[PDB]
RNA sequence: ACAAUCUUCUCAUGAGGUGUUGAACGAAAAUUUAAAUUUAGUUUGAAAUCGAUUGGUGAAAUUUUACCACUUUGU
């Protein structure tokens, strides 16, 4: 349709907004946040805004945040919090409890094996896809990834980013399950 | 209430007519929660559905369990009538879908509350799977009291609720969900002290 | 979507805090190295009829930065 000129100036502003922010969080403010109580994160896509800087599109492509909602089993550590402060105004960020994960795995689990969504629901197909990673089941992709087992990053590549289609712009902990829960 | 009332006669014809709405209730308790659906309505089938399973496993009612291709078929006799429901397996798979859900979801707590009532437990129960409904008082015998264990492979605690159901004591792996060992694959490593590795055909077929 | 993250302080006792519409008028000083910054000041409607500085830096796939600024642009 037209657009009207108050949208091109409302990007620019946002733009310059996200700027901002993106400037002083990153430089002279390298501090994290370092989130904990895991070694796995399920964090998901709120809404990114169109016109993204473009430090920032990668950031969601990396983390496997591309398209909206994505929820990934991310290694909690300090080297994703500051990719994830980078993109955290369209993020957020929460723990995956065993039954969350287990019933995203359960019913909406749709692992992206060969980038494609895979249905988890034959735990054949976690153990052949994972018998080398140790993940025998969709159970035992909840040890593997709720409760981040060894091959964690393995079975996150063999997970998929589950879009937990419903969100505050940074922390849940427990609220991604909350999410989960209504997702699936 | 009404609506209730005029259709089922007695409890024994709800008894009788029971059976879609207990299978449509189990179905939809790991169906996906999509637009379609509500989280509320989804919530209240499984709460609906842990309780028939409490209720069944308390008066052990339960006659016979088949491990069939669709699903888990448990059949039980209430007060002489027999019901048959059937359990989908958890695996990663409408207005009037959703209004027979309703009425399905109705008529399970109308006969949850009067089992409830007829066995003196408490209607609603208080809110693990059916470990956090708790029973509160206001074969039969398929494994009477051998303390079986299941590992993170077997149906754990769809076989210690099946199990419980007619007169067993299945366990359960912590994240899945001794005297028995109930694993997916036969495992004879994994089973532990006193557990013997349990097939779930052996299970099934002694409780049937 | 004329909506969005420009700072309730922070640490440490000191240090910081990253941030300013445009235009017009105007001192008189300094260093830095004439432009470059500071630099008494100012005036006005979020005012508006050329005048552009004109290099660098990356950072993607050479045109693209309409702030990317040397600490110099896709994790």
């Amino acid at each position: 349709t037209f657009k009207r000129a108050e949208t091109f100036i409302n990007n620019y502003r946002q733009r310059e907004r996200e700027r901002i922010r993106l400037n002083r969080s990153a430089k002279n403010k390298g501090d994290i946040f370092v989130p904990d109580e895991t070694k796995l994160l399920f964090v998901i896509r709120i809404a990114g805004v169109k016109n993204m800087p473009p430090k920032i599109r990668k950031v969601l492509r990396l983390l496997r945040l591309s398209r909206i909602n994505n929820a990934v089993f991310v290694r909690n550590n300090k080297a994703v919090a500051q990719m994830l402060r980078i993109v955290e105004p369209y993020v957020m960020y929460g723990i995956p409890n065993l039954h969350s994960v287990r019933e995203l795995i359960y019913k909406r689990g749709f692992g992206k094996i060969n980038g494609q969504r895979i249905a988890l629901s034959d735990n054949a197909l976690i153990e052949e896809a994972l018998g080398k990673y140790d993940v025998i089941s969709i159970e035992d992709i909840i040890h593997e990834i709720y409760n981040v087992g060894s091959h964690f990053k393995e079975v996150t590549k063999f997970l998929w980013p589950f879009t937990l289609t419903p969100r505050k712009a940074g922390y849940c902990g427990e609220e991604i399950n909350e999410l989960i829960k209504k997702q699936v | 209430d009404h609506i209730i009332k005029e259709r089922y006669p007695t409890f024994h014809d709800a008894l009788k007519d029971i059976d879609d709405a207990l299978s449509m209730l189990f179905l939809f308790s790991t169906m996906p929660v999509t637009d379609k659906i509500g989280a509320a309505t989804v919530a209240n089938c499984e709460r609906l559905c842990a309780e028939f399973q409490h209720y069944v496993i308390r008066s052990n009612s339960l006659r016979k369990a088949f491990l069939s291709i669709k699903g888990i078929y448990y059949q039980a006799e209430i007060f002489g009538e027999q019901i048959t429901w059937i359990v989908p397996y958890k695996f990663a798979q409408f207005r009037i879908m959703h209004t027979f859900l309703e009425f399905y979801q109705a008529l399970m707590g109308f006969v949850n509350f009067k089992l409830y009532n007829t066995l003196g437990l408490r209607y609603p129960p208080k809110i693990a799977g059916l470990a956090a409904y708790e029973l509160e008082e206001s074969n039969t015998s398929l494994f009477s009291n051998f303390t079986f264990f299941l590992s993170r492979e077997v149906p754990r605690f769809s076989l210690e609720f099946v199990i419980r159901a007619f007169g067993g004591k299945v366990g359960w792996d912590p994240i899945l969900g001794i005297t028995h060992h109930i694993c997916d694959r036969p495992h004879i490593s994994q089973k532990y002290e006193g557990r013997i590795y349990i097939q779930p055909q052996w299970v099934y077929d002694s409780i049937n």
